[PDB]
């Protein structure tokens, strides 16, 4: 008695992988070339929708992690290639008479350079970090020519990490999960549906992450699998801590030419007095914070366990020590002050330092030279998460390296779907 | 309301939307080819349709009869106490035998129309 | 419970014309099809006109299909008919139905559920 | 004439020359990426188009009537007195009015249709 | 049978397997325009059907007579004794002029019905 | 076959200095010359 | 015996098979390869 009947524009969909373009209101980011923005980025509140959300799946993180690193190599491409700088570098100590923090950290170093016309060399002298030294048996060399060659990156192209919005192709649309207290996966019943995500500011950090978005209501602790000790923990938190870190040194920069139209920039000189690099934490902020973390890690692990926070274990900078990008200087910190305790149931420095050679994203094999930052420098940023891992105690202690966790912890409330409006229903009619 | 807003409402007042979300299916690499392939898509659906024998219209009906195997739950329970997302699942492996038969039900359609039209 | 009441009508002179109209309750109005059926004095029962819940479709017996015009308003839950062009032989009882013909969605009826008591028209 | 030989001309002349703009309308990045984009225009207005109750049509009409607001010009007078280059202007302002409304009486026609193909 | 498995068939008889041809015509640079080309073509054939009044029909017979200058070749002797390749050729210098005639004796049909729908 | 169409009673607004066929036109030209001298010597080692 | 032109002595002749001809092909010498940094990243191998 019913016959099948077609329906074209049903609102229905699968999930889906796709393409997504990005759009934002120079920099590394190539912001000019990714500017298709919306004014009026609607929101719609889809009732009595519940849908299954897996931040640990969502391909919209592979795709950022891929346009970052992208960008970054192009924007940094057509810069001046410093591949005559590996030399043979002579050293001796900058303020061989200093008695504080900094002695030995600065190097002053000579050079025969290349210049203008290919007939001549030039002496040149220059400050280098220890940290960018190798000793070779005086007798230094860039530790960069060990497997790479080096770049400078362009001294008019900025770090800043504007926000960037990304937007669904026609035929596809983004849902935000948007409950509270979601831990990445399952079931939200407060989905809505936008055309194009928020902005995300793509800060690069490890250990600690800054300037991202706050839990609305608690910590909120994510894992993929919170007992296995081969996975990472996110923990965003519910209010900021406000970290302030400086470069205390008045630094000169200066610049020669090395080639037909190449310059090189250097650390010239140090006006006033040599300090050390470092930042500032509340202490009192910090220990409130810790406790809510341990708190809300007690409801996985048992409120009769002791939960201690231990220094990093090993490996590199890049994993042993936080690390940011601020007024252009890539700073280092020891974070040891903040992870020791033991929870059973004024202000905190972070001494840091910086370094000129960098290799971005574990790509072993592509050097980033850092021009140095003219003046002094300071930077305010919250912290608004971290990245913990696992050794009747358990023992906690801070991750990083894989950039992809940084953008999960901002990519969690979307998923991609596909829309498919075809279907077929029994009513009441036979078309003639 | 708009794009996707009767998703979680019943398949009956959803069928009052479908203008909405026609409209929002159609409108450096990477994204000229998501460009294309949505094009694509787009038009594989439009063939389809028109392959059954429903070319302009959002809603029309056909000649094939509902089969009782294919998750016959009664009519008011689906109209009126279902919503699509959950009707996909229901007759989810029975599209393509349903798509054979609209196909099917069409062609005969068309030459018994060009006997007709051959009448003096 | 359904309420289906009727007013309008009355004694009105050959060539003429009048409203009926019928409100509702109880019942979702709009969900519904609704007709008018003519109760002359001496034939019991017969249908005169068909209206869908949308207020879109319209129906009539053939005896008034060029005088009659019946109307829907889903806001005020009224059912109503215009007559016109009034002859003796439309002197009946005329009476709010609900049922006829359905949404192709539900279950089509093709018989009347509820009635009411019916407004008298005397031409 | 040509394409866009009738520019000039009344809307009255005009419309006897649709086919010949219509076929004109229809057939290395940036290169390709303005076929992309040729290819999308097109399929909105044939979408568009398809929405009101008109497909394979140069020409049609709808239920929805003229509001005198709209730039009530005559008929005949107009009609053959006007380019469309200036009726376009004309109008301006009234097209978006004009195509909610073209929708509208439309998505009641179906639902209106599929009610009367279900009376036995 | 198959994508084009009736080939070698007569003309009557690959008539009906129109519908898998159909299916088969829809879905770096050098493969993205074949890709894009692929889409032009296919819509360039659809618009042709449509300004000749034929849209959503895999088969549709037209007001324009059959002129027997173009290779008449009696009527049986052509649906049960010629394949389409041959067809193909018989009349390969003829399709311009028919195709013209189409659109022609399409126009003015839509201005008759126009016409006819503006009587009360 | 270069066909032209005169559009006889048209009447058009021109702006040749707001007109953007002349960027794409300048565009085009750097392009073609700078890709056509990517395949050729770099004469650096004469900078003596 | 496949030719575009078989009476045109400049042209190719292709001739295909019907069985195949079972070819042992060697270098019978054993070879050690050495490697040498020649640049920051870069190496070069030979036959040491
Ligand atoms: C977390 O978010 C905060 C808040 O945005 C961010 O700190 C901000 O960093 C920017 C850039 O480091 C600071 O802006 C600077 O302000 C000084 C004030 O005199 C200006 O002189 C600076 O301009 C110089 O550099 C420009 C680079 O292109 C030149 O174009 C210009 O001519 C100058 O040379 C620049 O505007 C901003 O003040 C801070 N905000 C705060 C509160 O300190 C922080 O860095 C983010 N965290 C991380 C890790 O990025
Ligand atoms: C880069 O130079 C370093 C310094 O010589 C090499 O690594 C050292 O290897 C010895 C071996 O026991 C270790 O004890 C040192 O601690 C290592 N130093 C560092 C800084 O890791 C390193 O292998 C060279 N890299 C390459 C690609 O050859
Ligand atoms: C989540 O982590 C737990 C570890 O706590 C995984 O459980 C282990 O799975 C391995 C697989 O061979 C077993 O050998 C272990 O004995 C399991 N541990 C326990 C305590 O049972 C668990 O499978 C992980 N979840 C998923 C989905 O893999
Ligand atoms: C972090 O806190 C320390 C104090 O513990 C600040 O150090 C003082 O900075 C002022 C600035 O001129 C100096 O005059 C004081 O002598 C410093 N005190 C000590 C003990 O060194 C430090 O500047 C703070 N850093 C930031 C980034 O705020
Ligand atoms: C790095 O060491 C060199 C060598 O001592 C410093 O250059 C000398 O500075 C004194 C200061 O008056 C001059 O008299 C010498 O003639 C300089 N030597 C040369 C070779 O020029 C150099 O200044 C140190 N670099 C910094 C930044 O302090
Ligand atoms: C409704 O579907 C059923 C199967 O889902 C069809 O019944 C099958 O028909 C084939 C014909 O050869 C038989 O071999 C199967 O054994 C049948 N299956 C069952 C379960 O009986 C049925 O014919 C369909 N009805 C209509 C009206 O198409
Ligand atoms: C023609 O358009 C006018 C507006 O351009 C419509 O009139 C408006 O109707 C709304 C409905 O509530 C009123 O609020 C406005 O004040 C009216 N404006 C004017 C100027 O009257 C008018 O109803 C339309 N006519 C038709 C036949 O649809
Ligand atoms: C069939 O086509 C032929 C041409 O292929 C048409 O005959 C021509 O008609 C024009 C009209 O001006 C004459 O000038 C030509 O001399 C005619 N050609 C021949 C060979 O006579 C013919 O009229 C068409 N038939 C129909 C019914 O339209
Ligand atoms: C195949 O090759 C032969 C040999 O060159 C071509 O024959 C020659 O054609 C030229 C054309 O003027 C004659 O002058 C020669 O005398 C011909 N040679 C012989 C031996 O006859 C032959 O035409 C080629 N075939 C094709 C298809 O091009
Ligand atoms: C290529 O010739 C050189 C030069 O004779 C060989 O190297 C010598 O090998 C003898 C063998 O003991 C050594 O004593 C010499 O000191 C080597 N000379 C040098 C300069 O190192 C070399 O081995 C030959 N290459 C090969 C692959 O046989
Ligand atoms: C530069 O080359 C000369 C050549 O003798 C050498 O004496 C001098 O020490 C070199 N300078 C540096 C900084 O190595
Ligand atoms: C997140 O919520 C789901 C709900 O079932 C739960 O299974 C999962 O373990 C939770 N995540 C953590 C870290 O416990
Ligand atoms: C750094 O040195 C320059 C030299 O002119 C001076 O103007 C500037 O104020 C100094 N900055 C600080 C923080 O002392
Ligand atoms: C960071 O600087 C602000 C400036 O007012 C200051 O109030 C705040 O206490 C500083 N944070 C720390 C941890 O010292
Ligand atoms: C952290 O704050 C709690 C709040 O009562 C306090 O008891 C605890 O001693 C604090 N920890 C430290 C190390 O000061
Ligand atoms: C931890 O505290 C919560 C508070 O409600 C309680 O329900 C839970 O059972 C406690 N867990 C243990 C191990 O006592
Ligand atoms: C941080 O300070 C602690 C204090 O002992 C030290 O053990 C640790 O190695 C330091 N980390 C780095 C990266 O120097
Ligand atoms: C942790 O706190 C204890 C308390 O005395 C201190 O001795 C130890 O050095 C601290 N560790 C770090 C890394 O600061
Ligand atoms: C610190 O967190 C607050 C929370 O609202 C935010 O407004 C502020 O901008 C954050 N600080 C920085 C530097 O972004
Ligand atoms: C959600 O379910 C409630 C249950 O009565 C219903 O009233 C409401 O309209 C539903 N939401 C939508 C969008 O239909
Ligand atoms: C089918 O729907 C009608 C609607 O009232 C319901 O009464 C009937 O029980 C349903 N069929 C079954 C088997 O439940
Ligand atoms: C179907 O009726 C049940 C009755 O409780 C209700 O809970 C359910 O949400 C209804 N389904 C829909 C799609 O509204
Ligand atoms: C489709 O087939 C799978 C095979 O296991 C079955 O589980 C599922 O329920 C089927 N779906 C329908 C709509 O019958
Ligand atoms: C141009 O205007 C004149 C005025 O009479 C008219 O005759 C002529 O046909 C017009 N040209 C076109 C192309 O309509
Ligand atoms: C309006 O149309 C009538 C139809 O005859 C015409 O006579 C009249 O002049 C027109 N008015 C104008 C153009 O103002
Ligand atoms: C309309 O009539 C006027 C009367 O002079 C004429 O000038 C004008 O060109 C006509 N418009 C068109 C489009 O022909
Ligand atoms: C459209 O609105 C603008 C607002 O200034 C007005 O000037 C223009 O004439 C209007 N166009 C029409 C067709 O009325
Ligand atoms: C091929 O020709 C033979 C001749 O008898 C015919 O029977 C056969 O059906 C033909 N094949 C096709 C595919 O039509
Ligand atoms: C041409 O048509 C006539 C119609 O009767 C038929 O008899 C004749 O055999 C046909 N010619 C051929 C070659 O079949
Ligand atoms: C048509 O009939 C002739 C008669 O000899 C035959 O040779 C030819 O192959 C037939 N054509 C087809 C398509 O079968
Ligand atoms: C098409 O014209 C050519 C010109 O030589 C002719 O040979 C061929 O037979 C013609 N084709 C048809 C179908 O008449
Ligand atoms: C290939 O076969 C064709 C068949 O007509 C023949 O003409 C040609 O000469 C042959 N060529 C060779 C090289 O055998
Ligand atoms: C080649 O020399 C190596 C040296 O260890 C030896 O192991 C290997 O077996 C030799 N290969 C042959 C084929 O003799």
């Amino acid at each position: 008695n019913l016959w099948v009947t077609v329906y074209y524009g049903v609102p229905v969909w699968k999930d889906a992988e796709t393409t997504l373009f990005c759009a934002s209101d120079h920099n590394v980011w190539a912001t000019h070339a990714c500017v298709p923005t919306d004014p009026n980025p609607q929101e719609i509140h889809l009732e009595n929708v519940t849908e299954e959300f897996n931040m640990w799946k969502n391909n919209m993180v592979e795709q950022m992690h891929e346009d970052i690193i992208s960008l970054w190599d192009q924007s940094l491409k057509p810069c001046v290639k410093l591949t005559p700088l590996c030399v043979t570098l002579q050293c001796t100590n900058y303020a061989p008479k200093l008695r504080s923090m900094m002695r030995g950290e600065i190097k002053n170093c000579s050079f025969n350079m290349t210049t203008e016309l290919r007939d001549k060399k030039q002496k040149v002298y220059s400050l280098f970090y220890r940290l960018d030294v190798v000793q070779i048996n005086k007798e230094y060399r860039l530790i960069n020519c060990n497997t790479s060659a080096i770049t400078q990156a362009c001294p008019k192209v900025s770090f800043e990490p504007i926000p960037i919005h990304y937007c669904a192709p026609a035929g596809f649309a983004i849902l935000k999960c948007k409950d509270k207290k979601f831990n990445g996966t399952g079931p939200c019943p407060s989905v809505s549906t936008v055309q194009c995500t928020h902005g995300i500011k793509p800060v690069v950090s490890t250990q600690l992450l800054l300037n991202g978005s706050l839990a609305e209501e608690e910590v909120i602790i994510r894992s993929e699998n919170i007992t296995n000790n081969a996975k990472n923990i996110l923990v965003q938190l519910n209010t900021p801590v406000q970290i302030n870190c400086t470069r205390p040194s008045n630094n000169t920069v200066k610049s020669i030419r090395i080639g037909p139209g190449q310059a090189f920039y250097y650390f010239g000189d140090v006006l006033g007095h040599v300090r050390m690099a470092h930042c500032n934490i509340s202490k009192a902020t910090w220990n409130e914070t810790l406790g809510k973390v341990v708190k809300q890690l007690r409801k996985h692990f048992g409120n009769n366990t002791i939960i201690r926070f231990a220094q990093s274990s090993g490996g590199d900078l890049e994993v042993t020590t936080h690390s940011f990008n601020c007024g252009g200087e890539f700073f280092y910190c020891n974070t040891s002050g903040l992870f020791n305790s033991t929870w059973i149931s004024d202000s905190l420095i972070l001494p840091c330092w910086i370094k000129q050679i960098i290799n971005m994203w574990q790509r072993i094999g592509q050097a980033m030279y850092a021009p140095p930052i003219q003046g002094v420098i300071r930077c305010v940023s919250n912290i608004t998460g971290l990245i913990l891992t696992r050794d009747t105690t358990e023992t906690f202690r801070p991750g990083g390296g894989d950039m992809r966790d940084n953008w999960r912890s901002e990519l969690y409330k979307y998923k991609v779907v596909k829309i498919e409006p075809l279907g077929v229903a029994p009513t009441r009619c036979k078309r003639r | 309301l708009g794009f996707l807003g009767a998703a979680g409402s019943t398949m009956g007042a959803a069928s009052m939307t479908l203008t909405v979300q026609a409209r929002n299916l159609l409108s450096g690499i990477k994204q000229l080819q998501a460009r294309v392939l949505a094009v694509e898509h787009y038009l594989r659906d439009q063939q389809l349709l028109g392959i059954w024998g429903c070319s302009g219209k959002l809603i029309c009906c056909t000649n094939v009869p509902w089969n009782s195997s294919w998750s016959n739950r009664n009519l008011s329970e689906i109209w009126d106490n279902m919503t699509w997302l959950q009707w996909d699942k229901e007759i989810s492996n029975y599209t393509q035998i349903i798509y054979g038969l609209l196909e099917e039900s069409q062609n005969q359609q068309e030459k018994n129309e060009q006997d007709l039209l051959a009448l003096d | 419970e359904v309420q289906l009441v009727e007013t309008g009508g009355g004694l009105v002179q050959p060539g003429g014309s009048l409203k009926l109209s019928c409100r509702a309750s109880g019942y979702t109005f709009s969900s519904f099809a609704m007709s008018w059926v003519r109760q002359a004095p001496g034939k019991g029962l017969e249908w005169v006109s068909l209206i869908n819940d949308r207020g879109g479709l319209t129906f009539y017996v053939d005896s008034v299909k060029g005088r009659f015009t019946i109307s829907r308003d889903n806001s005020k839950n009224t059912l109503s008919l215009q007559m016109h062009s009034l002859r003796d032989g439309d002197t009946a009882v005329y009476y709010c139905a609900t049922g006829g013909m359905s949404s192709a969605l539900q279950s089509s009826k093709y018989y009347f559920d509820f009635w009411g008591q019916g407004a008298l028209v005397t031409v």
